[PDB]
This record gives C-alpha cells, sequence and structure tokens, in this order.
C-alpha cells in the first residue's frame, strides 16, 4: 500500500543531495518546500542550529 | 508641581534601554523596530521532520540490507545473536 | 492634577520595550 523502492547508492545519494539542489523542491518563490538554501534564507537561528 | 528627579532619571534610563536594545538587535543582524519585518508565525523546529526521518530510516535499512552476506541458513546470515 | 511628562515618557518607553522584545523573540524564531 505504501510500497516504495530505493537502492542503497541512490538513497545515500539523495540523502547527500537533498539540501543543495532538490528536484522535488519548488523553484519559484512563494511556494512551499523550496530549495533548502532558500528555506535557510528565512530560517531562524535555532532552526539553523538544529540543522547543524 | 515639584518634579521628582527620580522620574526624569528613570525616563532617561528607559530611553537608554530602548536605544541599547535596538543597538544589540542591530548587532545580532535583525531590525527590531518594526514587527512587520519580523517573521509571522515563528518557527523553531526544523523545516520538515517527516521527509528527513523518512530519508534517514530508509538509508539505514538500505545499508543493512545491501551488503552481501552468507545465505545458506537463517542462523548463518545473522547480524547480531541476542 | 497635571501629569508629569516623565510618567508618560516611561509608559511609552515601556510599550516600546515590550514591542521590541517580542520582535527580538520573533527573530529568534519563538
Amino acid at each position: 500500500s505504501n510500497a516504495n523502492i530505493t537502492s542503497q547508492a541512490l538513497n545515500e545519494f539523495n540523502m547527500a543531495t537533498r539540501r543543495l539542489f532538490d528536484p522535488t523542491a519548488s523553484n519559484t518563490p512563494g511556494q512551499p518546500n523550496q530549495q533548502w538554501i532558500k528555506q535557510i534564507n528565512d530560517a531562524s537561528p535555532a532552526t539553523v542550529q538544529k540543522e547543524i | 508641581q515639584p518634579a521628582d528627579p527620580s522620574g526624569q532619571q528613570t525616563s532617561t534610563n528607559t530611553s537608554n534601554l530602548v536605544t541599547y536594545l535596538t543597538n544589540l538587535g542591530k548587532y545580532l543582524g535583525y531590525d527590531i523596530t518594526q514587527s512587520s519585518k519580523a517573521p509571522n508565525p515563528p518557527y523553531s523546529q526544523l523545516f520538515n521532520s517527516n521527509v528527513v526521518q523518512l530519508v534517514q530510516n530508509y538509508a539505514y535499512n538500505t545499508f543493512l540490507g545491501a551488503i552481501p552476506v552468507d545465505a545458506m541458513s537463517q542462523s548463518l546470515m545473522n547480524f547480531v545473536t541476542d
């Protein structure tokens, strides 16, 4: 029902490659789940430290 | 009326307080004077716990399952005994 | 009786501290 597929190389890939560019991310401002750097651009200091 | 110097002293102190808290908020990199430029509503949690948790447990599972292992009987592919 | 300007100045100043501390806490993300 929620059967989803990944390999270990592809999964380690998208674990590494999720913050810098993201295919699922919205590339137009004003939409949710934007690029991680743009989300950081408005993030709070506590938020960014949790990211660290 | 005879003005009490304590009131004037406290007024100057409070003006000094607002000035200096403006200065420190300035130094932290924010503009404190206007509430509109402040975020609304606030956020302290991370962007999305769900996507990151999903990614991390998936990576953990894929690493456990990916590596080849002796497969001839269940007790012999065992990773940890008890 | 006429009000001393020190009291009104301090009341306005206190409203500014309240507003500005809420703004700073907002900027921290709280």
